[PDB]
């Protein structure tokens, strides 16, 4: 081993081919969900290592179960994740994006040009996108239903819920403005910790609700409890209803014959004040996150009370907010307005072979639960995505109340800005800003060849419309092929969605057009 | 019915909300990884190893 | 063109180990061999003639009997249908206690018969519906054969005189005196209460004299020692407790917490006082026996020795509860000294030397007692167990008779006079279930058959006479064991005999193994993996 | 070779019409192995495990389960197959049959060009037609025993031998009858499955009343109770060791003799309240006292309460304790605190039966029990699981005959007249979606055509027959699986579940819809 | 090879039977003997 000044396993590469190679990793990247864009996808099959089945047509879904090697190809899934987390779609289109924006690139690094133009023409021309985006769109009133469910539906229409587009919009609108909630002069939505969704295989997916409450599955602890309750009283609590070990060493030493019985006497007694506590309230329902004593049980049920337990925290902080209760520990503490008065009815009824616990009468809810009723697991996995993504486009449109045209107009409309702007730089960044400008016309060009139209002549006909003056609202009938104007097609988007879309593109070219030497093979040191 | 570990499906249903690799070992590589710096388990097998891999 | 590809679908489907047979020649005619070999294999074990089998199971265990229910579980059987007909075999053991390897040849000659009726034709449906109209008119028919009743079972006589068939073929050299033995074990248990129970004879394996030397006691025998000096009572007062022979302690933590000499001083004199109060109330009661379950103390065992007290420890609850059962006492939970009602008597406890084997004996003088033992004596350890299942086969047969008196003759004549009268009634029915009628009739052919194989006669010749006899109307004719050429002779008057019970249920149980193996038409075999269990 | 391969180098990928061709050779091979399973004529399949446990059944579900497939087509017919099974409890192998059809029928225009989209297209306007039709041909009527004996017999004739079907028959309806409450949801969970193996598989029957797999654990403890008292508790009998490290702690023989007698009076408090009731209760003999303890009876309890005459059952099942309360009437209890004689069940007659080494209680002759078991029975252990088997099919097709005041004429009537109005429907379906239509006509009319196979008639002239018939008389006409002439389901008594009918058009249009669609299939998570 | 299988098959009936072989193998020849003989009864002519 003489010398080696680095290890051994270290391998460094630098030069045009590492350019080079982290374009063609983007381009593969984006060549692999290229076909999942536009209301004529179709999904795909992929086989989890833990031995599911996960069949999606999603971007985010599709790229998070795929194992790459080249840093490049996990930079733009890391990509696709934020797009991901930060508004809820346009995960396909951003991949897309930047790998469009990545070959164009690679075009002039081809030549004697230095990727620090490039970069600088990208963030002049992302300004320009930005600027032209906030110009051509238009508001929303979200007081107008009709309105956001046509929102939603345009959202949806590319998923396989597609389909039972008024049931999965409907649904999604409800939870969304259910769980909106205003609190401290402080405005909030939440749909990660609300609007939880449970599925549940069998049924038909036309069955499938959202509650005016929670539902979880869970079941009585005695079956003398009533299963039916009008309008329950629910007290929720966190620590145990039975009697355990004190936090210091508690080492007794009994004497006399009468003590043993007297410490289990008191064992009891205990048990009993504490559920004499809970009985002071005169509730009907009683939710605990930990076990309840048998003899707890007992007492609870000589008051008429029907006690649950094992309630996992997030259930039992949705139900709080649901029925309108605060989660108590200590019942000794209990009060009147820890009582949640405001629930409509409870029932455990029996689905297939389980018991279910449902609050499914609240009167003005901060909390819901969707129920969906599918065919298999996957099935309905694939239409939780879809509603996920639903309600996420409208919180997105609800935080913000301004929307874009859909269908590859917008992209075409800024690239036609972009070019008109372009054409008046007299300089040498003026070539990267109009190439990035015009890799917007992937989009357009992917929904026409998902579609099955002719590419060529169907963006010419669009480039030529566009050129028009007011003709920003012209896109590509993804179903048809055919130019329409999207005022009467109705595909519209919120604002945000295209800003979060477009930045991360032009951030993902600049950020791997900035690198030109790769090194690897050295341990973590840490 | 309690032996028939009803907890199995919610730790089925809560374990996949996160995805990486374990590291595959160089008969020096064995040697080092243990002799320097915890509970560690080590998988041996030659290419069920795939389900309790992705276990 | 040099490989057979996999073809698309189901076969490429499959896993690595895993097999599958489909279809009428790949799956039904495979299972049928099987079924009729594992009935080749144990055929030769029966009827009196039969031939012991050396079986050394996984463990290096040696087995030598003729008895098929053991040579089957004592065999690692591995086709799917040889142990469907193992399972019903096992479960006509379970139920009556005989006539496994009548089940088993059964089940063979009807799963042979029904593979020559597949070939010759005929449909799997209309074999099974054929085999079913023949098992129950031959079901409808067996009462019919019924040729004597047992009349009496508290009789010694009588009772030997049933059990004897039984035991005939385990055993054939000598089944008098072993019918004799097990007429005596049950006859003193059986009380005037009609429920018999299995469990209450015992059987104690001693080696050194031979069998010839063997015995039944009106009471147990334990293989073990006595703790105390004492070894022999003549009016005996046997105490049982549950609880170990000392003082008993708390459950929880016991610590003896000293704070003054005088304490430590006086705490062991206190503890050797209260104890010895203890051993002495006990005592005072009249009782000279004590039987534990749990450990002894040596202060104890001392304290008992003091008063004259045998001390006996029994290691297994249910050699204690036995007990409690056949001296009449109660297991007490503790060392209070026993009332009057939950004092055990026996007529003698004594500590006694068999060959080389140091035993406890509770023996009672009254022919009677809820429990009797069985002292099996012999040269070797396998000879006591063949012994010992002989002995189980002769009180199943009592119970059997206490459940149903009615017999039909043994020897072969039962089965002929079934085959024919079967055999006349399918030619009277028309459509395609004659065939089947008739090849279920003359499955019955197998057990004379195997008789007359067994006896080192010519099977056919003995067949022939027997269907003639039968013709002329004797239906107590049965093959004729000891002769040197092919003879039947009378079966009634010959006292071989076996219960209507045992055929009932093993044809009953052949017919339901050989229907559901025929039932079957795929076979989906998994990879066999491991699992030693 | 694909994209995918350039990043992960041992990905495997089918792309294009590779994806399409895997799927539909997938389901081509589940349903040519379940094709023998569909209708009574169907034969019995043998499974073995690893370790050597034989079993025989005809479940569409429990073959897929038993079934050695690793594959992810597979694994998604076999997830709705479970969903199906889980809801509705029948149709599983109707299931399967379907979906291979309809990928097949769908594949038999794909080939030819066309595109899958249209072909979905077609499926789903099908499909709404077909749930239309299948709404206008439901027969509404009141479930007397006669309908629920004729549906129940309909399932288990498919499930077992026919004279067990008829036995088992009688069996269910009578329990769902005996468990049922007017207006009011069908609890399953009442109706105990236990088996025993001794008897014959004809000798299974049902006990209005409760069996438990235990029986008292003191000898002493009678064998037979006539008139008893049944005293459901949950309170713990057993020696309890103090919560907070208690210990004992003495300096003399006689303390440690005091600390030993006063140790165990906790329990015996609760011993003495049991035995004044059953004092109180019965004063005399002729009635008698048992005790259900969801929890364990320590020794001494067990004979302090045996010393009264008291037969005790110590670790009942969890479910036994509501089943005793709607059984034999009494009040479940989780202490002693205030236990008087309105708490207690009643039972007309409680025995023990004893089997080899296991012990049963039988809990019989109670006054109206909402709550009864059924005694499974047979001389092998395939036997009993097939026979649970078909007892669960059964009773879930009773509980939905009863939740749905209508049913469907089975035979394959109801799919053949379905069928025609789809081919009848088909020219008001513009565009090309009329082939996908055709397809799930076509992909409807496999059942009839595998019940004519399985039971060994001709498949294309018995469906000409079927149809033909249909067509001139306009009604409900089956495949009669005896003769091969047509048969009206409804006057013979083959009834099938409207809800497993409404299932299966939904899933199978739903998964079949969702496959076609698959253009790719990936594994590349290694790595 | 089908004859041959199919007595090869009934033979096995009788060699389970404790028939000895030579006792089958002399009714298969007289068996042999008489469809030769029954043959040439039943044939007929032919004008070549
Ligand atoms: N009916 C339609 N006609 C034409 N274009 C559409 C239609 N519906 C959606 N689109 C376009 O398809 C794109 C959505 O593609 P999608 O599959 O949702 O990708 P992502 O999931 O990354 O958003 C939007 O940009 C929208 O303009
Ligand atoms: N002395 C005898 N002479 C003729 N046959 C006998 C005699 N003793 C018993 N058998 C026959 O032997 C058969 C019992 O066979 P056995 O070996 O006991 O098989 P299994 O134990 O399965 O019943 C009976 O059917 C009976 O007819
Ligand atoms: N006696 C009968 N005659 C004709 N058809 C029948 C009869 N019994 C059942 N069927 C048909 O067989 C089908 C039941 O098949 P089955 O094996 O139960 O499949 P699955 O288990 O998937 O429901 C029903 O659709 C019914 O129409
Ligand atoms: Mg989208
Ligand atoms: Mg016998
Ligand atoms: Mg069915």
């Amino acid at each position: 081993r003489p010398v080696l000044v680095l290890s051994q396993n270290t391998k460094r590469e630098s030069g045009r081919k590492v350019q080079s190679g982290n374009i063609n990793a983007a381009k593969t990247i984006a060549d692999i969900i290229r076909t999942c864009l536009g209301p004529k996808s179709m999904m795909k099959m992929l086989l989890d290592p833990m031995g599911g089945i996960v069949m999606t047509n999603d971007g985010n879904a599709i790229l998070r179960e795929i194992q790459v090697q080249h840093p490049a190809a996990k930079s733009m899934i890391e990509i696709s994740r934020t797009q991901d987390e930060e508004v809820g779609d346009g995960t396909t289109s951003v991949i897309i994006l930047a790998g469009e924006m990545l070959s164009v690139a690679e075009h002039f690094l081809e030549q004697q040009m230095h990727p620090t133009v490039v970069i600088s023409a990208y963030r002049k021309a992302l300004d320009d996108m930005i600027s032209t985006l906030k110009k051509i769109s238009i508001p929303v009133d979200i007081s107008d239903s009709d309105m956001m469910l046509n929102i939603i539906n345009s959202s949806i229409t590319t998923k396989a819920i597609s389909r039972w587009s008024s049931l999965a919009c409907n649904i999604a609108l409800d939870a969304v403005k259910m769980v909106q909630f205003e609190e401290n002069g402080r405005k909030e939505i939440d749909i990660k910790k609300y609007a939880r969704v449970e599925k549940i295989p069998g049924g038909i997916i036309e069955d499938s609700c959202v509650l005016r409450g929670v539902m979880i599955n869970k079941d009585v602890t005695h079956p003398r409890m009533r299963r039916y309750i009008k309008n329950p009283r629910i007290v929720l609590l966190d620590s145990s209803l039975e009697y355990k070990k004190g936090e210091s060493q508690t080492d007794i030493e009994i004497t006399r014959e009468e003590d043993f019985t007297r410490i289990l006497q008191m064992e009891e007694e205990y048990i009993q004040q504490l559920c004499e506590d809970i009985i002071q309230l005169k509730p009907d329902v009683v939710i605990t996150e930990k076990g309840i004593s048998d003899l707890a049980q007992h007492y609870l049920m000589r008051a008429n009370i029907t006690a649950i337990r094992r309630v996992r925290k997030t259930d039992n902080n949705r139900i709080a907010r649901a029925c309108g209760a605060r989660i108590v520990s200590r019942p000794e503490e209990l009060r009147e307005d820890d009582v949640g008065t405001g629930a409509g009815l409870l029932e455990i009824k029996k689905i297939g072979d389980e018991y279910f616990t449902f609050i499914t009468d609240c009167k003005d809810p901060k909390a819901c639960t969707i129920l969906l009723r599918g065919a298999s697991k996957e099935i309905l996995s694939e239409v939780e995505r879809n509603l996920q993504d639903a309600m996420q486009v409208c919180r997105n449109v609800l935080l913000d109340p301004q929307l874009v045209p859909g269908g590859g107009a917008s992209e075409m409309a800024v690239a036609h800005a972009l070019t008109e702007k372009s054409k008046a730089m007299t300089g040498v960044e003026q070539w990267p800003y109009r190439a990035v400008a015009q890799a917007l016309e992937v989009i357009p060009r992917t929904l026409i060849q998902n579609c099955g139209a002719s590419t060529i002549r169907l963006l010419t006909s669009l480039r030529a419309k566009h050129t028009q003056e007011n003709c920003e609202t012209w896109g590509v009938n993804g179903e048809t092929g055919t130019l329409v104007d999207m005022k009467e097609l109705g595909i519209w988007e919120p604002l945000a969605v295209k800003l979060q879309t477009y930045k991360t593109a032009v951030e993902t070219a600049v950020l791997l057009l900035r690198i030109d030497d790769i090194v690897s093979g050295h341990k973590k040191k840490g | 019915f309690l032996q028939q570990y009803r907890k199995q499906r919610m730790e089925e249903m809560r374990q996949q909300l996160h995805f990486k690799q374990v590291f595959e070992i160089s008969g020096e590589g064995f040697l080092d990884m243990i002799d320097k710096e915890i509970v560690i388990m080590v998988h041996i097998y030659e290419d069920g190893t795939e389900a309790m891999n992705g276990c | 063109a040099l490989h057979v590809p996999k073809a698309p679908g189901f076969a490429q489907m499959l896993k690595e180990g895993a097999k599958h047979f489909s279809g009428l020649e790949e799956a039904v005619y495979r299972n049928i061999q099987a079924c009729k070999e594992l009935a080749q294999t144990t055929r030769t074990a029966y009827g009196p003639n039969g031939m012991n089998k050396m079986v050394i199971n996984h463990l290096e265990k040696l087995f030598v009997t003729n008895d098929a229910a053991t040579i089957l579980r004592e065999l690692e059987v591995q086709h799917p249908a040889a142990k469907m007909i193992v399972m019903a075999s096992h479960m006509q053991e379970q139920e009556v206690g005989d006539g496994t390897n009548f089940v088993l040849v059964f089940a063979g000659a009807l799963l042979e018969l029904a593979e020559e009726l597949l070939r010759i034709g005929l449909s799997v449906s209309e074999v099974i519906e054929g085999y079913e109209i023949a098992c129950r008119k031959a079901h409808e028919i067996l009462p019919n054969l019924v040729c004597c009743s047992a009349k009496n079972l508290r009789d010694i006589d009588e009772v030997s005189s049933l059990l004897r068939t039984s035991i005939m073929s385990k055993q054939y050299g000598n089944e008098v005196f072993l019918a004799k033995l097990i007429a005596q074990a049950c006859v003193s248990i059986f009380p005037d209460s009609g429920h018999f129970n299995v469990d209450n004879i015992r059987v104690c394996k001693i080696l050194g004299s031979g069998i010839s030397s063997s015995s039944v006691l009106h009471g147990m025998v334990f293989k073990k020692e006595t703790e105390g000096d004492v070894t022999s009572v003549k009016d005996a007062k046997i105490a049982v407790y549950s609880c170990p022979f000392d003082g008993m302690i708390t459950e929880t933590k016991g610590t003896v917490l000293i704070k003054t000499a005088e304490e430590l001083m006086n705490f062991s004199k206190g503890e050797e006082n209260l104890m010895d109060a203890q051993v002495k109330a006990i005592a005072d009661t009249g009782a000279n026996v004590v039987v534990t379950g749990g450990k002894v103390a040596d202060m104890a065992l001392h304290y008992a020795n003091k008063y004259n007290i045998m001390l006996v420890r029994l290691n297994s609850k249910w050699d204690l509860r036995r007990l409690c059962k056949t001296v009449g006492a109660t297991a007490l939970p503790r060392l209070t000294p026993p009332v009057l009602e939950e004092m055990g008597h026996c007529d003698s406890v004594y500590l006694s030397e068999v060959g080389d084997t140091q035993v406890v004996v509770f023996k009672h003088e009254k022919e009677d007692g809820a429990i009797s033992t069985i002292v099996l004596r012999g040269s070797t350890d396998n000879l006591m167990d063949d012994i010992e299942r002989a002995v189980d086969d002769g009180v199943n047969t009592f119970k059997v008779l206490t459940r149903d008196k009615r017999l039909v003759p043994g020897g072969g004549a039962t089965e002929i006079e079934l085959a024919k009268q079967i055999t006349s009634y399918g030619e009277t029915c028309p459509g395609l279930e004659q065939y089947a009628i008739k090849k279920f009739a003359e499955a019955f052919e197998a057990i004379p058959r195997a008789l007359a194989e067994n006896s080192g006669v010519k099977a056919n010749e003995v067949i022939s006479k027997l269907y003639a006899v039968h013709q002329e109307g004797n239906k107590n004719v049965g093959l004729d064991i000891e002769a040197e050429v092919p003879a039947v002779k009378d079966m009634l008057e010959a006292g071989i005999l076996d219960t209507y019970l045992g055929k009932y249920w093993a044809i009953k149980l052949a017919t339901n193994a050989a229907v559901t193996v025929l039932r079957v038409d795929q076979i989906i075999m998994a990879k066999p993996a491991g699992g030693p269990k | 070779m694909a994209a995918v391969k350039t990043l992960n180098p041992k990905a495997e990928v089918a792309r294009a019409q590779a994806a399409l061709a895997v799927n539909i050779s997938a389901a081509r091979g589940l349903q040519d192995v379940l094709r023998t399973n569909l209708g009574p004529k169907g034969t019995m399949k043998m499974l073995v495990s690893g370790a050597g446990d034989i079993k025989l059944t005809k479940d569409g579900n429990v073959l897929l389960h038993e079934m050695q497939i690793q594959h992810p087509t597979a694994s998604l017919i076999a997830k709705v197959a479970t969903a199906q099974d889980d809801i509705t409890g029948d149709g599983t192998t109707s299931n399967v049959l379907i979906i291979g059809e309809l990928l097949k029928q769908a594949d038999l225009y794909i080939s030819e060009g066309l595109h899958p989209r249209i072909i979905t297209e077609g499926f789903e306007a099908a499909k709404e037609k077909a749930l239309q039709f299948l709404e206008e041909v439901k027969v509404s009527r009141e479930m007397d025993r006669e309908t629920l004996i004729d549906v129940a017999r309909t399932s288990l004739r498919t499930k077992v031998h026919a004279e067990l079907a008829d036995v088992l028959t009688e069996a269910v309806v009578d329990s769902i009858l005996a468990i049922k409450k007017q207006d009011e949801p069908i609890d399953l969970f009442m109706i105990e499955i236990m088996e025993m193996k001794h008897k014959s598989e004809t000798d299974t029957s049902l006990i209005r009343g409760l069996v438990l797999d235990h029986g008292a654990r003191h000898p002493d403890m009678k064998k037979r109770v006539e008139d008893a008292y049944i005293l459901t508790c949950n309170v713990s009998l057993e020696y309890e060791k103090t919560e907070v490290n208690s210990g004992f702690f003495y300096k003399s023989a006689e303390e440690r003799e005091k600390l030993v007698k006063a140790e165990r009076k906790f329990i015996e408090d609760r011993v003495k309240k049991i035995i004044e009731l059953k004092r109180k209760v019965c004063g005399d003999s002729d009635k008698g006292f048992v005790v259900i303890n969801q929890k364990g009876i320590d020794p001494f309890s067990l004979d302090a309460l045996s010393k009264e005459g008291i037969v005790a059952l110590r670790r009942a099942k969890r479910r036994n304790m509501e089943r005793l309360t709607l059984a034999c009437g009494g009040v479940a209890l989780n202490s002693f605190d205030d236990l008087s004689p309105d708490c207690l069940g009643h039972a007309g007659l409680v025995y023990e039966y004893t089997l080899g080494e296991e012990k049963f209680t039988f809990i019989e002759k109670c006054n109206n029990p909402r709550s009864v078991t059924l005694l499974i029975k047979g001389p092998n252990k395939h036997t009993l699981t097939q026979i649970k088997d078909a007892v669960r099919d059964g009773l879930r097709a009773v509980k939905n005959a009863i939740d749905d005041g209508c049913v469907v004429p089975g035979a394959g009537a109801v799919e053949v007249a379905m069928a025609e109005a789809l081919i009848k429907h088909k020219p008001s379906v513009k565009g090309r979606a009329q082939l996908g239509v055709q397809a799930f006509a076509d992909a409807l009319l496999i059942i009839p055509k595998v019940l004519a196979q399985n039971s060994g008639f001709d498949l294309q002239e018995t469906l000409v027959k079927i149809q033909a018939e249909h067509s001139e008389s306009g009604q409900l006409v089956g495949v009669d699986l005896n003769t091969g002439e047509p048969m009206v389901a409804a006057e013979v008594g083959v009834w099938d579940n409207y809800c497993v009918k409404k299932q299966l058009l939904h899933s199978c249009t739903v998964i079949a819809t969702n496959i076609l669609l698959v253009d790719e299939i990936m594994r590349a998570g290694m790595s």
